[PDB]
């Protein structure tokens, strides 16, 4: 469901950022918090899409992650968009806190698969 | 060897405790004692049979200590068969809350903890039910709640809730003391809870 | 003629039985729901809700029952049996057991204020709602008017309290064998259809 | 005649009906079920309805427990010889020997029996008692519970502010549960087609009363609607009952 | 003929009406009550009733009333012992001039037992010649009921008994073939839980001269009608309150005290009068031991 | 006698719309309790911001207590919330009354003015 | 019983002291498990509860091993058993905290009955 979309988006956004001297994901938690705050303040989905596009164009959001976000957040209700963004934020925070390597986590496309991976080890 | 007494419920159990605290000192014979509490309209011969059955069942197997059994018939008639069935159903030898075979000193400690050993307090509660009912209900509400939850769930769940209640109890409170008296000093998973509840309930219904 | 009736309580149904080992203020019968409770409740409902063309003693004193039976019909009293004349008319037995249990408590709010009265707190043992109860009403006599009266009794049981003013919904799980047995009357068919499904969907 | 009602209430925010709340204080626990989850006990419904009906009637006799005046024994005898059902109630309660078919048997009477008869007279002459019942009265109203399959339970914490200095009083952290809901469905059967019942429902239509605890704190406020709720009047026992919109019955 | 009753439910028994209460008296089920239930079922089915029908009192399965030569090893316990084929090892010398006081010597070992004639005993095990037994205890409950027209006026109470599978011996008749379940108890139309009758293998027991175990509360004679004479009677007195039809007027509630069930009587001659088996009494039989249930 | 809740003479209902003038911040009892928003989020009823009834009741009670103490009248007093020896009104022989206790209730007396969310 | 054993294993995992702490505090706080239960109650979804506990583990607010055990236990559970398990966990954790039982006492107790044996002895 929405959780699978959120997990795929978080995995795409957690890929290592090239030309960065320190190991870190391509995006930052500040970007996700800004996304949520902008959606809450503006209460519009098209404005959120514009924000996502500009963040992608600022060379700080992975183009694949941006494409996934735009694909998910079209013909979608505001409440559904809010829920999806919250799920994305929570999954990203979990992955950051657990320091999950992107190499062994990029191969999962289901939330249940991610849960199994985390539970096993 | 034959003792029969029909004292009022409001004074019965403390009377038995005071009488049989020094039984070994006086006669040297341990006594098995059964105590019931039926309504006045209850038939007398069947009550006699039931109390005899309870007295026989409340026998210490070692035999070096006296035994006191208390069983209150609030809204149920009493008979020997009913007593036998209830003891075979609820009381057991591994995980039970109805010890029945209760040492006299345990009941004495319970009364001391409840400030009911003194005859003056008992009579003050007895002669004035207006305050007596309130006082005894205040003293018995927590134990009644514990026994209620015991009736809700099984042995393990009840014991877990009892331990939780002991944990969440401020210092110098009565609940912790009662739970410690119930739990500590019990070898098997046999804990006098129904016994203490009925001991309190005898005095509760006595007024 | 067996009547396989299934009843499901619409609220927190409870009755007070008894036990030497009990602590709850409101006890429960060790077996569950006894046939005596159902029979007495049904008789009460019939007397209070008497269908047209019938007579009810509506008496508790057996001497009063005899005095009412001085004329000697009491259709309801015939259906439920004379005190000392007929052996019996019908029987009720309950097979299902092992109901669900939970302890709740109630208070009594003060009138002058809106706070609970200090010391008016008592507990109550209840059976969880939406629990199915099945019992069979074996009517052994040979009479059609009395059988219709019994059917009206079962129907009126629906609009009636059963224990602590707890609402109930009676359902009959047999219309085929009832019609096949005897007297598949249009009125009988209508009332049986009415009792075939719950009042509340 | 039997009047059947299926009331629905569009309560603002949520409600809370607690029970037991364990020990150790801390949070406030709303009563559970174990299987069905949460529910509102029928006793609470009956209490709320009795309160609303008492407000509607505004009877001074009911306010003083119907113990404000001395009822002449001649009036009691007149009612006993005039009302068969009242006579039956009195005989079933105080005893057939005490009260004969015709007469009061003053010689066998005493203080407590006379007090019981006077109380029975007063309560039988009160619409509220005739509807909701009494210690000896039959009753007249049956209310089911409102068990909800939904179990959405959120926690609304609270803190006390020191008046002398506006800050949290580090003495306790009050925590209160709350059951958010939008439509509470309760089935009510009334066996007394009383204009008191209609007036009570009418009062609930516009003003609306509270249900559950902490009603002073915005927790629990129901208002009866005339759209989802439906009723049914039963006078014949040979016809299937028909439900219709509550507006026709109430408006 | 043997019957089986898959009761496994709460039923009532001999009641002792007190004020308005009712109490259980007999831990077992008396033959008269059973016979009344089985005949009431016949009446319901057809209505044509027969008095030539006799049925032994039912007892809990694998249980039996106690006799004198089956005592309890403990003065307060419930563990009963007896010698295999005791009645063959007993009796026998009754033909000879052997002193009975010497015959009833129960001191097989030190601390000789004390018997309790007429108690429900359950077979336990072999244990060489002395068979192990255990007294039977049943489950009882109290069912009290209120009286209303909405408002209470009186009060009543009852005592039910729980039973397992029940067994009894009846008369070879189509009655048991055509009857399957019997309402039993004080309140037949109120309080029954589950009842049924199962037919099983036919039983052929012989009644003749010699020591006989009186299963029912036997009676030697009534109204001068001599049924049998016994050399020595070992047992206890009982009180009988039952039913019997004498064809013409009257014929209910004849009260005549009798011998307690399980009494041991050495009868040496009988008579050919109207047998009292249909009256629920005189169900003696020759047995080797209590293992005759097999 | 201020415990007249048994007899209800009149009931008045005040319905209106509350519009904040400044940046209204909800109480946020969800202290360090995130649900679907960043950091500590304000409380809301199904994603709809909600002013707690308890908060309004507390503010109103504080204002009423301040007013009553400003009255400086012997007949009208305010008792501490933690005190259990306070009473609402005293019918000793003219009596004393507690205005906040009359309005929003106390331990000894329930409230008379209900405030919704 | 078995849920009791699961809950007591979870509790003894959670009673591990939090290192580099001024006070001998448990790794898992009471407010944390209370929040877990409340979130499960409000959000009737097992997957959302799993996400919640995973986020809490990533926040270094609950023990990593305890989080692993919780995730493994509730990986494929329904809601009715999940709420019961959380309630049992709350009960046993509260008992441990109130009784002042250190981890070295319980250590690796597997059966709830053994734990209550220890409590009765102690």
């Amino acid at each position: 469901d929405l959780l699978d979309i959120a997990t795929r988006i978080a995995i795409s956004a957690i890929k290592p950022k090239p030309k960065s001297n320190k190991p870190e994901p391509y995006v930052d938690s500040s970007t996700i918090n800004s996304l949520l705050s902008f959606l809450q303040s503006r209460r519009n989905v098209n404005e959120l899409l514009l924000y996502i596009m500009r963040q992608a164009g600022r060379d700080e959001i992975d183009e694949e992650t941006g494409k996934l976000l735009l694909a998910s957040l079209k013909d979608r209700e505001l409440k559904d968009a809010v829920n999806l963004l919250g799920y994305v934020k929570w999954v990203y925070d979990t992955l950051t806190g657990l320091k999950v390597n992107y190499n062994n986590v990029k191969g999962v496309k289901t939330f249940k698969e991610l849960v199994n991976i985390l539970s096993k080890v | 060897d034959d003792i029969m007494l029909l004292s009022p419920s409001a004074i019965a159990v403390p009377f038995a405790v005071k009488m049989f605290k020094r039984s070994l000192e006086y006669t040297g014979f341990t006594f098995k004692v059964g105590i019931i509490s039926v309504k006045p309209d209850h038939p007398v011969q069947f009550a006699y049979g039931a109390v005899n059955a309870l007295m026989e069942e409340s026998k210490i197997h070692t035999g070096e200590k006296s035994s006191i059994g208390v069983l209150v018939f609030s809204s149920t008639l009493a008979s020997e068969g009913v007593v036998k069935s209830d003891l075979k159903n609820y009381r057991k030898e591994k995980e039970s809350f109805l010890v029945v075979s209760n040492d006299v000193d345990d009941v004495e400690r319970l009364l001391n903890l409840m400030e009911l050993d003194d005859f003056g307090k008992l009579m003050e509660l007895y002669w004035n039910p207006e305050e007596g009912r309130k006082v005894i209900r205040d003293k018995i509400r927590s134990l009644e709640r514990f026994v209620n939850y015991a009736d809700t769930h099984d042995f393990y769940n009840t014991l877990a809730y009892l331990i939780r209640s002991k944990a969440k109890s401020e210092e110098n409170s009565l609940i912790k003391r009662i739970i410690d008296l119930t739990i500590k000093g019990r070898d098997d998973f046999v804990f006098p809870l129904y016994d203490y509840y009925f001991i309190l309930k005898s005095i509760r219904v006595g007024i | 003629i067996p009547i396989k009736v299934s009843m499901r309580n619409l609220s927190s149904l409870t009755i007070a039985g008894g036990s030497t080992i009990s602590s709850i203020d409101i006890p429960l019968n060790p077996l569950g729901v006894p046939p005596s409770t159902i029979k007495g409740t049904m008789r009460t409902a019939v007397h209070n809700l008497l269908p047209n063309g019938y007579t009810s003693c509506g008496e508790v004193e057996p001497e009063s029952i005899r005095e009412a039976h001085k004329n000697g019909v009491c259709d309801v009293c015939k259906l439920f049996g004379y005190p000392d004349s007929l052996t019996g008319c019908f029987t009720i037995d309950v097979s299902k057991t092992d109901y669900r249990t939970s302890y709740i408590t109630r208070v009594s709010i003060d009138d002058k204020t809106q706070r609970a009265k200090e010391g008016s707190l008592f507990t109550q043992q209840i059976i969880l709602p939406n629990s199915d109860i099945s019992f069979t009403v074996y009517y052994n006599c040979n009479d059609e008017r009395l059988f219709k009266l019994l059917l009206y009794s079962i129907l009126d049981l629906r609009y009636w309290r059963l224990g602590r003013n707890t609402m109930i919904d009676v359902k009959v799980n047999n219309v085929e064998e009832i019609c096949k047995s005897v007297k598949c009357d249009e009125e009988i068919n209508g009332i049986l259809n009415q009792l075939s499904r719950y009042l509340w969907e | 005649v039997i009047q059947v009602f299926r009331l629905n209430f569009r309560l603002r925010t949520g409600f809370r009906v607690g029970g037991g709340q364990e020990v150790g204080d801390n949070v406030i626990r709303q009563l559970r079920i174990g299987v069905e989850g949460v529910m509102i006990p029928a006793s609470s419904w009956k209490g709320m309805f009795r309160r609303v009906s008492e407000i509607v009637l505004n009877s001074e006799d009911h306010f003083e427990e119907h113990s404000k005046k001395e009822v002449d024994t001649r009036t009691i005898n007149a009612l006993l010889k005039s009302d068969e059902k009242f006579r039956r109630i009195a005989i079933s309660k105080v005893g057939k020997e005490v009260i004969t078919q015709n007469g009061i048997n003053v010689d066998k009477l005493d203080s407590e029996s006379l007090s019981d008869l006077r109380r029975i007279y007063n309560e039988y002459n009160c619409p509220i008692e005739r509807l909701y019942g009494s210690n000896y009265f039959a009753g007249g109203i049956t209310i089911s519970d409102s068990v909800i399959p939904n179990a959405s339970i959120m926690e609304r914490t609270h803190v006390t502010i020191e008046r002398k200095s506006k800050k949290a009083s580090e003495k306790h952290l009050f925590s209160e549960e709350i059951i958010d809901a939008e439509k509470i469905e309760v089935k009510v059967i009334v066996r007394n087609e009383f204009e008191l019942w209609k007036n009570s429902l009418k009062l609930l239509r516009e003003i609306g009363y509270f249900i559950g605890g902490s009603k002073s704190r915005g927790i629990g406020y129901i208002v009866l609607d005339e759209k989802e709720s439906e009723y049914a009047v039963i006078n014949n026992f040979s016809e299937t009952p028909k439900f219709s919109e509550l507006k026709r019955y109430l408006s | 003929i043997l019957i089986k009753l898959k009761v496994k439910g709460y039923i009532t028994t001999q009641m002792r009406r007190i004020r308005n209460y009712y109490f259980s008296i007999t831990n077992y089920i008396p033959s008269t009550t059973l016979r009344g239930a089985i005949l009431a079922e016949y009446y319901n089915q057809t209505g044509k009733i027969d008095e030539n029908f006799y049925v032994s009192p039912a007892y809990p399965i694998k249980t039996a009333p106690a006799h004198y030569f089956s005592p309890a090893k403990e003065r307060k316990g419930d563990e009963f012992i007896e010698v295999k084929r005791i009645l063959e090892k007993k009796e026998k010398e009754f033909e000879a001039n052997k002193p009975i006081e010497e015959i009833m010597k129960l001191e097989i070992d030190g601390k000789h037992p004390k018997p309790k004639i007429g108690s429900l005993i359950t077979y336990e095990g072999e244990t060489d010649k002395e068979n192990k037994y255990r007294e039977f205890s049943s489950k009882s409950i109290i069912q009290m009921h209120v009286a209303i027209d909405s408002y209470k006026g009186m009060l009543f109470a009852y005592e039910y008994k729980e039973f397992d599978e029940m067994w009894a011996i009846a008369s070879d008749s189509e009655v048991i073939d055509t009857v399957k379940r019997i309402k039993i108890g004080r309140g037949k139309n109120r309080g029954n839980k589950v009842v049924d009758v199962e037919k099983v293998r036919e039983v052929s027991l012989d009644q003749s001269k010699g020591l006989l175990y009186c299963l029912s509360p036997c009676i030697g004679s009534l109204f001068g009608k001599t049924f049998f004479k016994a050399k020595y009677i070992i047992g206890d007195k009982s009180i009988y309150s039952g039913w019997f039809t004498v064809d013409s007027f009257s014929g209910q509630k004849p009260v005549f005290e009798t011998l307690r069930e399980g009494s041991l009587v050495y009868v040496e001659s009988f008579s050919n009068e109207k047998s009292l088996m249909p009256a629920g009494l005189n169900f003696m039989l020759r047995i080797s031991d209590l293992s005759s249930i097999l | 006698s201020c415990m007249d809740l048994d007899v209800i003479t009149t009931v008045v209902k005040i319905e209106g719309k509350l519009r904040n003038e400044t940046l209204l911040r909800v109480g946020k009892g969800k202290t360090q309790d995130f649900a679907e928003a960043t950091d500590n989020p304000i409380i809301k009823y199904r994603d709809r911001p909600l002013i707690p009834g308890s908060s309004l009741k507390g503010a109103f009670r504080s204002l009423v207590e301040s007013y009553t103490k400003s009255l400086n009248d012997s007949k009208y007093y305010v008792c501490d919330l933690d005190d259990n020896s306070c009473v609402s009104c005293e019918e000793k022989k003219e009596g004393r009354y507690c205005i906040p206790c009359i309005l929003f209730g106390f331990k000894d007396l329930a409230s008379r003015v209900y405030i919704l969310d």
